[PDB]
């Protein structure tokens, strides 16, 4: 899975996230199509509840949540990000480090992240909160699990006055923000 | 809420600035794309489109044609739209295709078998957004990626390493996929190029006859038998059935700020602003990033957020989700009065919410 962001001159935005499901699917082409083919149907309940079971014509559920923030009337933050589950919580810490803790784009996208999904039943946990902070998360009853990186942000966000910021995870090598 | 930033010298981390268009990418040659796109005078979704195609070929890990995915689009007029292009399972599709003999999913079959494919939206997805709220034609947005997939590109860092890792498990079993990403018997290495001599002819037919190549021509037809050949379920009907589908965006307001983002069959949308619904109940500037604090209220929000996500999201076209409850701000506050700041509550106290009172 993989997301990005567009904001162009006239203040249109587009936030785009799409997959093959897994890396490089299935890793099957369609014969001489030089094509990869997903493996999206992996996406279905397999045995969730009946609501995302395989069926025909139907479309698995997905996290995927290309998403825009609105600030005074006008398109203020574009982002979105791959993940699986955790893309709603990556989602999420970019918008409130946006908007509660005043962090600016790039701020908010090379701050560490956390997220819990209910089950299993434990606090996962990047690299870079401070043990004192992760030790009080244990007092509270949380079960801290420090695991892998989370994520692959690629966001803009929009000044009143129409200059742009950007800025590229740096949880992905190679990734790239530009602009003219 | 307090007041924004958008960054001064004096940070750590520091934005990249532009006056005028910007992109954002995984891969700094689509990136490049899309940027060039923007300077040629195409507006965002003609940039987005172009940026769509050339991951198509640069980053095969995920950008694809093969695939499908979500758009959410913003006109400077404020209209804000989003594309649903995710895959539809085949109309051969059965409840129970992935269960081995036991009764026991098999996820061999659901993940590197031919059956594992749904049928391809992204072609569709990108053509519905180009046409209606684009202004170059799909020609011009296909040639930056035609090329590269014709004169080939530089592997790097991010292609090496993920065709040694994850390719290894799929693309050598498929001789046509060997035939591309591997090289002497091992995975492309950074430095090597990448040539993609086929992609490039679908990418040439595409930008040619339009996406009706894709969905009813010559690679559909590749598609089939492919499927045909080797057990798949995809057919001709099944790709000419397929449809792009414009909806109506999932939305909430927190602290003043409107958030917009997917809807169903995506399920992100609508818990991110549940969330959100529940967080805006607390003074969340006052504790700040990094605290336990914060981190408390946030894990314990995102627990009741995916107890619901368990129980009621589907796809919209068959399930009928409860989003105004979901989304309701009275529900939240309920959630909200159930977070102890100094005791979690355990997962397994917690159970999908009764939304009968919020519907
Ligand atoms: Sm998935």
């Amino acid at each position: 899975t993989t997301h990005y962001s567009v904001v162009d001159k006239d203040g249109n935005a587009v936030a785009v996230t799409y997959t093959l499901n897994t890396t490089f699917g299935t890793g099957i082409v369609a014969g001489e199509s030089g094509i990869l083919l997903n493996n999206q149907m992996d996406d279905f309940s397999a045995k969730g509840g009946d609501a995302n079971a395989v069926g025909p014509n139907k479309r698995p559920l997905s996290s995927m949540s290309p998403t825009i923030v609105v600030k005074d009337g006008k398109t203020w933050l574009v982002t979105g990000s791959p993940g699986g589950s955790r893309i709603i919580t990556t989602v999420l810490q970019m918008v409130v480090n946006s908007i509660d803790y005043g962090l600016n784009v790039a701020e908010a996208t090379n701050a560490p992240r956390f997220h819990h999904q209910w089950l299993p039943d434990e606090l996962r946990v990047e690299k870079g909160f401070s043990p004192d902070t992760l030790k009080l998360l244990e007092a509270k009853g949380q079960k801290v699990a420090l695991k892998e990186a989370m994520g692959s942000t690629q966001s803009i966000m929009v000044g009143p006055d129409g200059e742009l910021y950007g800025a590229s995870d740096p949880r992905s090598v190679d990734d790239l923000t530009a602009g003219y | 809420a307090p007041p924004v930033s958008y960054g001064v010298e004096e940070d750590v981390f520091h934005p990249v600035r532009a006056k005028q268009g910007m992109v954002a990418s995984v891969d700094a040659t689509a990136t490049q794309v899309g940027v060039d796109i923007l300077k040629e005078g195409g507006n965002a979704v003609d940039a987005a489109v172009a940026v769509g195609y050339a991951l198509a070929v640069t980053h095969p890990q995920a950008g694809n044609l093969g695939g499908g995915g979500f758009m959410l689009i913003r006109s400077k007029n404020g209209n804000t739209t989003a594309i649903d292009f995710r895959e539809m399972a085949p109309a051969k599709a059965t409840r129970d295709m992935f269960l081995d003999d036991q009764g026991n999913p098999d996820s061999k079959k659901s993940l590197t078998s031919h059956l594992a494919s749904g049928t391809p939206g992204t072609v569709a997805g990108f053509s519905l957004a180009l046409d209606k709220y684009g202004t170059m034609p799909l020609n011009k947005v296909v040639q930056p990626a035609f090329k590269l997939a014709r004169d080939g590109f530089i592997v790097n860092d991010a292609l090496a390493d993920d065709l040694k890792t994850y390719g290894s498990e799929v693309l050598p079993n498929h001789e046509n996929s060997k035939a591309i990403f591997w090289k002497e018997g091992e995975p492309l290495k950074k430095g090597d190029t990448l040539v993609q001599a086929n992609l490039a002819k679908s990418l040439e037919m595409i930008a040619e006859n339009g996406p009706d190549e894709f969905y009813k021509g010559t690679i559909a037809e590749q598609i089939a038998q492919e499927m045909q050949k080797n057990g798949g379920l995809i057919t001709k009907e099944d790709l000419a059935a397929y449809k792009a589908v414009e909806r109506t965006p999932i939305s909430g307001d927190y602290r003043g700020y409107q958030v917009y983002s997917m809807p169903p069959p995506s399920s992100g949308g609508i818990h991110i602003v549940q969330i959100l619904n529940i967080l805006e109940n607390f003074d969340m500037k006052k504790y700040g990033f990094g605290s336990a604090d914060a981190m408390q209220i946030m894990a314990e929000a995102e627990k009741y957020a995916y107890a619901d996500r368990s129980e009621y999201l589907g796809d919209p076209d068959f399930v009928k989700v409860p989003w105004q409850a979901l989304t309701n701000k009275a529900y939240a506050k309920s959630i909200a009065d159930q977070i102890d700041i100094n005791k979690a509550k355990p997962s397994s106290e917690i159970r999908p919410g009764k939304l009968a009172p919020y519907e």
